[PDB]
């Protein structure tokens, strides 16, 4: 009876609570983000599950900042809950010291918070693994990933979902750091296309948002006419 | 804060904390009201005496008011909360209404207490029932009975405690308007119910009488054993 | 967490409150403690259990713990939980005093405790006070007082009576040999040691394993005075020849 | 958010079985020896780091309390350490009151008053800690044991640790108690001898002594003077 | 051996023998990051030497650390479960801050491994929180004492270390590094990096690569900590 | 000023292995007195007296609340309490409530219980401890016996000259107050006993 | 085992589909709703003879124009009914007008679900209430009579049964009820169905009847009054 | 009051009048106005000598709790930082006023500490009422890296300006010498004045005074 | 009290007086009212010593806590929000004018004067305190825009020169700080460094 609580080690050392709500993300759509040498565009493997859903309800790209963007994967509620605390320390650190969140102290201040419900047997740990990205002049292109047990990395790619290991290694032969931002999008619809699959999850809806110098340092959903000109060039490369 | 739903819903609609706060009742000493025409005696049998009591401090007929008075069965401990809290009350009422209580109304205080912990969290519930007697501003006697669920009624006689549902069964085949027409007939009809319970007999009973205006007197021990001795 | 809660404060489907009914047996188990009622005074009667050879003697007693100017208690159980509650009774003997400049009667310092005792009963998810305390004490409405204060948070008035170890045979033993409104204070000194002999397992005393304090008054003042060694090794050697003159 | 609920629970045979078994971390840990003498105090405690690597200079197993009363522990390492910072803080509130240096005893007594707490209070388990605490007040010596239940003790000499009721037997036979403070240090060494497994150094033991000049415990250097003989 | 009886096995209360039963699965948690931390302290230095694992071709390399900067005085070394690691480093640059600012002066390193122990001891007694799956290595140069080398653990238990190892190959490098403890001070200068080095080069048999390890010094010449740069590592890498 | 508002006068002096306490009798209203026998020095401890002056409310209160602290420490503490530690016990009390001030100045008085020696002590209304060796004083007519008592007090006093000291010391100053009198009790503090005289004053 | 905000896999939430169980001990209320007033019959459960039957109010006032019939663990509707009399004339205090049935319904019925153990107050409740109430009363809109079951479903009713026989008491009400009869026929047939219903003999001891018109106010039956209905049935 | 404090060669000088006054009547002849922190810090006290009883009292009991804990000696600039962090708390309704001065392992430091939280490192600061005429001599006479004769010799001429010259200051000057090695806590350092002897005597005989009545309790 | 801070490029120039009055009595003659904030920041406090003492204190805690967490040297605009946000707060409770001036490796050597009511403007240079009032004039005709390091040491000390000779609440030593790229290099003019004006004749 080892896993019944986060406030309880295994005999070998292990929090299941962690490791089980960790499994919720693995059950969650793939949802890929690559940091460029102009700035990091994310993407989401967004399974429609019924005709009835309009184009666009739940939403995995979220803007937490002007500038720093979440591409979330993993027990959807938790993920707007986890927004909306980025949200608020993104905006309580430009009242308490006048300038925009960088993207090591948001992610931080987040995972620290996932961190928190890790530890007590009173809450339960997020059931969602999620990208954060931002586009600084001084600071560069930034991706850093916040798992469930509230640890954060930097990244140059990340492949969270299902098909996590499917995508990494379609990011590993990309060499994103010298490529540009509409030039990573293209590749981003063709990692997503690979590792949907087209038998077990039927419908899926393609979500991309960069966030880059081209936008000057603004997180934003990429346009349809670029959004459709990668599409069509990930269709192509699918055969 | 101790937050904790220790009162709670079983299958077949069972609250079972209140149903063992009534389990610890049943395994107290046991006590008899009846309500007369202008007269209402407790009585309590005491069921060891043990020749060491300081006798004074373990009566179970209290005084909540100087109209109204009660005596339990259960938990004693949880009584004497109880009998705390309703003379608080009394005199709250005195304060406020600048009257004395009616017995139905210090009653409704102590139902809804004992329901009260039936239904908060962190609390189990009272383990007591009381036998309250009192008298209205009209006159009327007045006997009420709780239980630890919280409800409350009036009662013409009525017995809790252990062997209560003997000794309800005896007052409801000999509860009379003749034996109650008398007030040294009604005293003896507690006496003569309590001596059924009592196992060892003898004068090993407390009892205590309440009239009107010049009020409550808990009767002594030789007293007693002029009521026991005319029922021999 | 409620896997991890033990539901202290329930009641058994027999009626009965669990941890109030296994604190009464931390209880009997302890040091026998015993109050007698005379005339002139009030006695406490303990045997004491820390009886190492190599303990000190630092604080007037083991457990006597005197509560006021007129009152004084002695306790069996646990020990650290006692000295909690002689904390506390003396708290409320002195919120008595501060508020009505009066010492606090006996009765009400007992029902205040009782009242403390029963709280951790009925809400608070604790574990009770595993302590049952015996009260020895004057006042102006009755005079030489004796109470007893179970962990369940009941208490009752005694001429005799007797908690700890072996307290059911203590009590048989106050039954018989103790007569009331005729004890004088010497005369329950000599009953103290004559219970404290068939109820202690040893083959004798010899006042290093018993305490004794009485409670008096002396002038209008309420003089409460362990006795010392020597006053109770004359009362073992009194009692112990005694026996021998009616053998 | 805290759990409200006591942990310590009489058990049906009327036993607090989470405070004793804190007992069987007290006996499991090092052994603590403290003997009253007739002008002082000495506390002596076995020292005995795991490794080489390990610097004695470094924590502290005999602690100052006041500049009168210090103490030592046999049990948890950790349980000790939240357990002497507030005896160090009961004895400054203490001293903001009075002005006067706190009596060992009372001082004993504000300490298991805080340890009972944590046998009755809500989630919380007992220390692990029995303490052996001396002191120097009204040209007395004080020697104090305050077990995990929150119970105190007045001892003329204990032990506690591993092989404590052994090392309680060797107190009984070498204590006098018109013995001198210079004569007690020796006893308590041997009595730490008794099971110590190995050969002691001046950093294998610690040791503290309380007189009337107040508490301080040993140097390195002064150990190694008292093992000499 | 070990007996259990109760909820021993799930929140800190205490064993039969006495053992918080709890509090050593926290020890197994700080060998499940897979990693090994060596701190060494000279004459005029103290050094920390850990693992560094960037186990997937996409991480970026410059965030995957466990060598922290508590205050410009005082660096840290981590070894445990990663997450619970990051929480202990802000609460001990959040407490030796405090220090600063009620103090006056900065904290030494022998009062930051005690105040952070003295919170891990907190969990270690409540029932309704573990303990953290991590243990600290603090290093830093006070002015009277020089070099420490400090080392908290999940139990609350912070002695001072001429030498320490942490994690998964602590006893292979706790009894090897014991045995340069002998003969005079394990070489107790600026070239105790080599002593950190090729300890934990021995028992992981890995023979490092200049960017397999990161390396923490603190000097008395700089006081302040610096994390060494795989141009300064390759620099000792290449000596050995 | 509100401490003129009961009057009162307390003082206390100190001789050779004894001391001396002395109050008035007097309580009153602005100009008006109510009764003469009103109390205003208090027995905290064998041979340890403190006089409370001041507003008779917090002559009063600061006496019981002192009253109930001291009983707390004597059952606590095992012993009799130190003259010297009651004084930083009113110091505790009275600084505990400073803005918003008890409205009292006692001065202490008693016999240290295992040295006899002789301790006097003074205090502010927010607890400010004076040790003296000669003499303390505290109430309406502070200056009235400053002056009589820089005069009289000579070291090393027998108790029958303490008596006649601290005796005329109250005399001429309550007399010349006019909110002070009414009589004066004085406490004349010894090893072996403690003698307590009222004496003949002027009843005006 | 499992706190008291638990959902079955069926999705019932145990402790309130406990608390309905709860219900079917209690005795039978039987209200009806015509056009020209609405009535609240109960039956008492008389247990002991010397029980005085006066004490045993299962027929409330909320106001005067609001009465209200329990069934279950008449303890439990103690708290119910007070919050009902204080929301009615917290309403008529800030609006000078007498509150409608189905807004006292609605209000009592938000005090049901709003029970906890996780800091849901400093007092909060630890578990459900164990009645049904029978809402009946002549507001703005009419006569109107409401059920309100402890899961918080509150629902206007022609006539409607609760209690131990409530299943065939309410088999027995949509056989005789349409929608023009009388008050003095739905007096005369809330009788007829109690004494299918009842263990003891039906007389004027052991009911309790109460009707509300639209012009008089509330107002429950007197021992003389009863005993004319009884004879008609 | 006359506080005054120095900072010589190798350690630091504090001083202080013995006189308190209630209004203007001298109710103490000999107020002890230099405290016990820590036994390397002392700190003279002017203003409201309540509060700066129980100021100085639980800085000195927080750097008992601080300076055990961390097994060192405590530093000035923490005993400094405690009180001007205090003082700025209730916001100078506690009228401490404070010579806050020591020897630490950094050297010696010495601190002025106003009732409001304001604190300044000073070679010399005086406070109190008579505070003006003790820096008078301070601006007169004060060189840097003096020795100890000569700083205990301005000390108390500072002290003594300031007893001679404001009405609230006198009856004795008490001294406090501390440096790495010693503690020198002169209490009577100067007797500047004196009361003056008494030409007549006017003790009164037994029997002078009348009584009422009369009890006479014995003692055990 | 008189402080004043002006910008370079590629720095700034901190000054301020020395004098602490308490009332028309100098209380101290030596003050540093140049306090350091962190290594490139300092702040220049005019007002009540007790408030600005206790803001400069708070502010070297956050700035110290927030530059250890961010692992990067802060910046001079985060220094004075935090001042901005400490005394807008407790406006009508702190009487502090405070002026921030230092140097920052993004936005180079900056200036903001945050006064009484907790403001925040970035100045190419800016005056504060009770003697600032009598040089507005001064510092509004001899600043110019490029001058070096040198240039504006001098521009302070004859600004602050002018303030100490027509304040009552002025005086004392001028102390400058200048804080760079490379560091912090503080000095004290005093005596007959402090730059002279004449008196007219007569």
């Amino acid at each position: 009876g080892y896993d019944l609580s986060a406030s309880t080690f295994s005999p070998d050392g292990r929090v299941f609570q962690v490791e089980y709500a960790m499994k919720a993300v693995e059950n969650s759509s793939t949802a890929i983000g690559i940091r460029c040498k102009d700035g990091v565009v994310f993407g989401v493997e967004k399974l429609v599950l019924s005709k009835l859903y309009e184009e666009g309800s739940n939403k995995r790209l979220f803007n937490v900042d002007r500038h720093v963007g979440m591409a979330v994967a993993g027990l959807l509620a938790d993920a707007r809950s986890l927004a909306d605390i980025a949200r608020e320390e993104a905006s309580n650190f430009r009242s308490n010291f006048g300038y925009n969140i960088p993207l090591k102290h948001l992610a931080d201040r987040v995972a620290m918070y996932v961190h928190a419900y890790t530890l007590y047997s009173a809450v339960r740990p997020f059931g969602c693994s999620f990208m954060l990205g931002s586009y600084s002049v001084n600071d560069g292109a930034q991706l850093y990933m916040i798992d469930p047990s509230g640890v954060s990395y930097g990244y140059w790619g990340c492949a969270i979902g299902k098909a996590r290991q499917a995508a990494k290694t379609e990011i590993e032969k990309l060499q994103m750091k010298e490529m540009t931002c509409r030039d990573i999008v293209k590749e981003v619809a063709k990692i997503i296309y690979i590792v949907h699959d087209e038998v077990k999850d039927k419908a899926f809806e393609l979500e991309l948002s960069w966030v880059g110098e081209l936008t000057n340092g603004r997180h934003e959903i990429v346009p349809k006419d670029i959004r459709e000109e990668a599409e069509k060039y990930a269709k192509e490369s699918l055969k | 804060s101790y937050d904790r739903a220790i009162t709670v819903f079983s299958p077949d609609g069972h609250l079972f904390q209140v149903e063992y706060a009534q389990e610890a009742v049943k395994k107290g000493s046991t006590a008899v009201g009846v309500r007369g025409r202008d007269i209402v005696v407790l009585g309590v049998e005491k069921k060891s005496v043990a020749k060491l009591q300081d006798e004074r401090t373990v009566r179970k007929i209290c005084a909540l008011d100087d109209n109204v008075c009660m005596a339990f069965a259960g938990l004693t401990a949880d009584a004497r909360i109880v009998i705390n809290r309703a003379r608080v009350e009394c005199q709250s009422h005195r304060l406020t209404v600048e009257d004395p209580v009616t017995v139905e109304y210090i009653t409704r205080y102590i139902a809804s207490l004992k329901q009260r912990y039936t239904q908060s969290n962190g609390r189990r519930p009272f383990g007591i029932s009381a036998l309250i007697v009192g008298f209205d501003f009209d006159g009327t006697p007045r006997l009420y009975q709780t239980d630890p669920s919280g409800t409350y009624h009036a009662w013409k006689a009525n017995a809790i405690g252990r062997g209560a549902k003997s000794v309800r069964e005896f007052l409801e085949k000999n509860y009379t308007d003749e034996a109650i027409e008398t007030d040294d007939l009604t005293i003896k009809l507690v006496i003569k119910a309590l001596l059924e319970v009592v196992q060892s007999g003898g004068k090993n009973i407390e009892l205590a009488v309440m009239r009107r205006d010049q009020s409550l007197k808990i009767l002594n021990p030789e007293e007693i054993e002029k009521y026991v001795a005319e029922i021999e | 967490s409620r896997r991890y809660d033990s539901r202290t404060t329930i009641f058994s489907p027999e009626g009965r409150l669990y941890q109030v009914e296994y604190a009464m047996e931390a209880i009997g188990h302890a040091g026998t403690c015993l109050g007698i009622l005379a005339n002139d005074g009030v006695l406490l009667a303990a045997e004491r259990r820390n009886i190492h050879k190599l303990l000190d003697e630092v604080f007037f007693s083991e457990k006597i713990y005197k509560l006021n100017e007129d009152m004084a208690c002695s306790v069996a159980g646990i020990t650290s939980d006692a000295n909690v509650l002689t904390n506390e009774l003396r708290l409320i003997a002195q919120r008595y005093l501060l508020q009505y400049q009066e010492p606090i009667p006996c009765e009400q310092l007992v029902t205040a405790l009782c009242d403390i005792k029963q709280a951790y009963t009925q809400f608070g998810g604790k574990r009770p006070f595993g302590v049952s305390l015996l009260y020895i004490g004057w006042d102006k409405h009755y005079g030489f007082q004796l109470y007893q204060s179970d962990p369940s948070g009941n208490y009752g008035g005694w001429k005799a009576t007797c908690i700890g170890n072996n307290s059911a045979a203590a009590v048989s033993m106050l039954k018989q040999d103790y007569k009331e409104g005729e004890m004088t204070l010497k005369s329950a000194l000599a009953l103290a040691i004559k219970v404290l002999n068939k109820t202690m397992d040893v083959s004798k005393l010899s006042a290093e394993k018993v305490e004794i304090a009485t409670l008096t008054r002396e002038n209008g003042k309420t003089v409460i005075r362990v006795l010392k060694q020597k006053e109770v090794e004359q009362l073992i050697k009194k009692h112990e020849e005694e026996e021998a003159k009616a053998e | 958010r805290g759990y409200s609920f006591s942990l310590t629970t009489f058990s049906p045979s009327g036993k607090l079985v989470q405070i004793e078994y804190a007992l069987a971390a007290v006996a499991g840990g090092a052994p603590s020896v403290g003997i009253k003498a007739a002008n002082g105090v000495v506390l002596a405690t076995e020292k005995k780091q795991k490794s080489i690597l390990y610097d004695e200079r470094s924590v502290h197993k005999v602690e100052p309390i006041t500049k009168h009363i210090g103490l030592v522990y046999s049990g948890m390492g950790p349980d000790y350490r939240v357990l002497v910072h507030r005896a160090r803080k009961l004895a400054q509130q203490y001293y903001l009151v009075y002005q006067e240096p706190i009596p060992t005893a009372q001082l004993v007594q504000r300490v298991a008053s805080v340890m009972q707490e944590y046998t009755q209070s809500g989630g919380v388990r007992p220390f692990g800690v029995s303490l052996l605490i001396c002191g120097w007040n009204e040209g007395r010596p004080y020697l104090f044991q305050s077990d995990p239940s929150g119970a105190y003790f007045a001892w003329k000499a204990t032990a506690m640790g591993k092989n404590y009721v052994n090392g309680k037997t060797f107190l009984e036979k070498r204590y006098n108690e018109d013995l001198e403070l210079e004569d007690a240090i020796h006893t308590a060494i041997l009595t730490l001898k008794e099971s110590f497994e190995g050969q002691m150094t001046e950093d294998n033991i610690e040791v503290g002594i309380c007189n009337e000049a107040g508490f301080r415990r040993l140097t390195p250097t002064e150990v190694k003077d008292y093992l000499a003989a | 051996r070990g007996s259990s009886a109760g909820f021993d096995r799930h929140i800190t209360i205490f064993s039969p023998e006495g053992r918080l039963y709890q509090v050593e699965y926290a020890f197994k948690a700080i060998n499940q990051g897979g990693l090994t931390s060596v701190a060494v302290r000279g004459k005029d230095c103290a050094v920390i030497v850990t693992q560094k694992k960037v186990p997937d071709k996409l991480l970026d390399s410059s965030t995957v650390t466990h060598l922290f900067k508590i205050t410009e005085n005082i660096g840290c070394v981590m070894t445990g479960m990663t997450a619970d690691s990051r929480s202990q480093v802000q609460r001990a640059r959040y407490e030796a801050a405090n220090w600063k600012y009620k103090y006056g002066y900065e904290i030494p390193v022998d009062m930051l491994c005690k105040r952070i122990a003295d919170i891990s001891q907190v969990y270690t007694q409540n029932a309704e929180m573990r303990p953290l799956g991590c243990c600290m290595i603090l290093i830093g140069i006070d002015e009277e004492q020089g070099p420490q080398v400090y080392k908290c653990d999940p139990a609350g238990y912070y002695c001072g270390f001429k030498a320490t190892a942490a994690g998964v190959k602590q006893t292979e490098s706790t009894s090897f590094l014991e045995k340069k403890v002998k003969k005079k001070f394990d070489w107790t200068f600026e070239q105790t990096v080599e002593t950190a080095i090729t300890c934990l080069s021995t028992v992981l048999s890995i023979d490092f690569k200049p960017s397999e390890i990161e390396v923490g010094v603190v000097t008395v010449e700089n006081p302040k900590f610096r994390i060494l740069t795989e141009a300064e590592i390759d620099a000792h890498l290449v000596a050995l | 000023s509100i401490m003129s508002y009961n009057g009162g006068a307390v003082m206390a002096m100190k001789g050779k292995n004894c001391v001396a306490i002395a109050a008035d009798r007097r309580f009153g209203i602005q100009a008006q007195m109510v009764t003469t026998d009103f109390q205003k020095i208090f027995p905290m401890g064998d041979r340890l007296y403190i006089g409370l002056a001041g507003l008779a409310t917090d002559v009063q209160t600061v006496a019981q609340r002192l009253k109930f602290r001291l009983n707390l420490y004597e059952l606590k503490e095992g012993r009799q309490i130190k003259p010297y530690t009651l004084m930083s016990m009113v110091a505790n009390l009275l600084y505990e409530k400073r803005f918003g001030p008890y409205y009292t100045e006692p001065v202490i008085a008693g016999l240290d219980p295992k040295t006899f020696k002789p301790f006097i002590c003074s205090l502010d209304l927010i607890g400010c401890p004076m040790v003296t060796d000669d003499f303390v004083v505290s109430g309406t007519c502070a200056e009235q016996m400053y002056g009589m008592c820089e005069s009289l007090w000579e070291p090393n006093m027998d108790p029958d000259h303490l008596f006649e000291t601290i005796s005329q010391a109250m005399l001429n100053a309550v007399d010349r107050d006019a909110v002070s009198g009414m009589g004066v009790i004085v406490h004349i503090i010894e090893k072996d006993k403690i003698t307590t005289r009222t004496l003949k004053a002027r009843m005006d | 085992d499992r706190g008291v905000n638990t959902f079955s896999p069926e999705g019932r939430l145990f402790q309130v589909e406990y608390a309905i169980e709860a219900i079917k001990l209690g005795s039978t209320a039987i209200g009806i709703q015509t056009s020209e007033g609405v009535c609240l019959a109960v039956e008492k459960r008389i247990t002991s003879p010397l029980m005085e039957p006066s004490s045993i109010e299962k027929i409330v006032e909320i106001d005067a124009h609001i009465g209200c019939a329990m069934s279950g663990l008449i303890a439990d509707a103690k708290t119910l009914i007070d919050k009902a009399r204080v929301e009615t004339q917290n309403h008529w205090f800030t609006y000078n007008e007498t509150m409608t049935v189905e807004s006292v319904t609605q209000a009592v019925s938000n005090l049901a679900l709003q029970f906890g153990e996780e800091d849901a107050d400093p007092g909060a409740m630890s578990r459900p209430f164990g009645v049904a109430l029978l809402f009946g009363g002549v507001d703005e809109k009419g006569p109107q009579l409401f059920h309100m079951d402890p899961s918080g479903t509150f629902v206007q009713c022609d006539a409607r049964a609760i209690g131990s026989a409530s299943e065939g008491a309410q088999s027995s009400l949509q056989e005789v009820y349409h929608k023009s009869m009388t008050l003095k026929e739905a007096i005369k047939s809330s009788l007829i169905i109690l004494k299918q219903v009842m263990e003891e003999k039906l007389n004027a001891t052991n009911i309790e009847l109460a009707t509300v018109q639209p012009g008089q106010n509330f107002h429950m039956f007197t021992k003389e009054e009863l005993e004319e209905v009884i004879k008609d049935i | 009051t006359t506080i005054a404090g120095v900072v010589y060669k190798d350690g630091i000088v504090l001083g202080a009048d013995t006189r308190a006054t209630e209004g203007m009547v001298v109710a103490d002849k000999n107020c002890s106005k230099i405290h016990f922190i820590s036994p390397n810090i002392y700190c003279c006290g002017a203003g409201t000598a309540a509060d700066t009883d129980m100021t100085t009292q639980l800085i000195s009991s927080n750097l008992e709790l601080h300076s055990l804990s961390t097994g060192r000696l405590p530093r000035v600039v923490t005993a400094n930082r405690m009180l001007k962090q205090m003082l700025f708390r209730y916001q100078g309704y506690i009228g401490a006023a404070l010579v806050l001065g020591g020897v630490d392992v950094t050297g010696p430091h010495l601190y002025s500490i106003y009732p409001h939280g304001s604190t300044d490192k000073l070679p010399y600061v005086t406070m109190g009422s008579g505070s003006l005429a003790a820096m008078a001599v301070f601006e007169d006479k004060f060189r840097p890296d003096m020795e100890e004769e000569e700083a205990k010799n301005l000390v108390s001429e500072a002290i003594a300006a300031g007893i001679f010259n404001d009405l609230g200051s006198g009856s004795n000057i008490d001294l406090c010498v501390i440096s790495k090695n010693k503690l020198d806590f002169l209490r009577p350092y100067t007797v500047p004045n004196k009361k003056g002897t008494r030409l007549g005597r006017y003790r009164c005989e037994k029997g002078t005074t009348a009584v009422l009545t009369e009890k006479i309790t014995p003692l055990e | 009290t008189t402080i004043m801070a002006v910008q370079f490029d590629g720095g700034v120039v901190l000054g301020a007086d020395s004098r602490t009055t308490t009332g028309s009595y100098i209380a101290n003659r030596v003050t540093d009212k140049l306090t350091p904030i962190h290594d490139r920041i300092f702040c220049c406090r005019s007002g009540s010593a007790a408030d600005t003492q206790a803001v400069a204190d708070a502010v070297t805690y956050q700035l110290g806590f927030h530059s250890i967490e961010l692992n990067e040297p802060p910046l001079v605009h985060t220094a004075a929000s935090l001042f901005k946000e400490m005394c807008y707060r407790y406006r009508e409770d702190l009487m502090a004018g405070i002026i921030i001036a230092g140097w920052d490796p993004q936005e180079g050597g900056q200036v903001y004067s945050v006064p009484m009511g907790g403001m925040m403007v970035r100045q190419s240079f800016a005056i504060g305190g009770s003697g600032s009032s009598y040089i507005y004039g001064y510092v509004d005709a001899t600043y110019r825009e490029g001058m070096t390091k040198e240039e504006c040491l001098q521009f302070t000390a004859n600004a602050l020169a002018l303030a100490m000779e027509r304040d009552g609440s002025s005086g004392g030593v001028i102390r400058l700080a200048a804080i760079a790229e490379s560091g912090v290099e503080r000095q004290v003019l005093l005596g007959d460094q402090i730059p002279k004006f004449a008196v007219a004749t007569l």
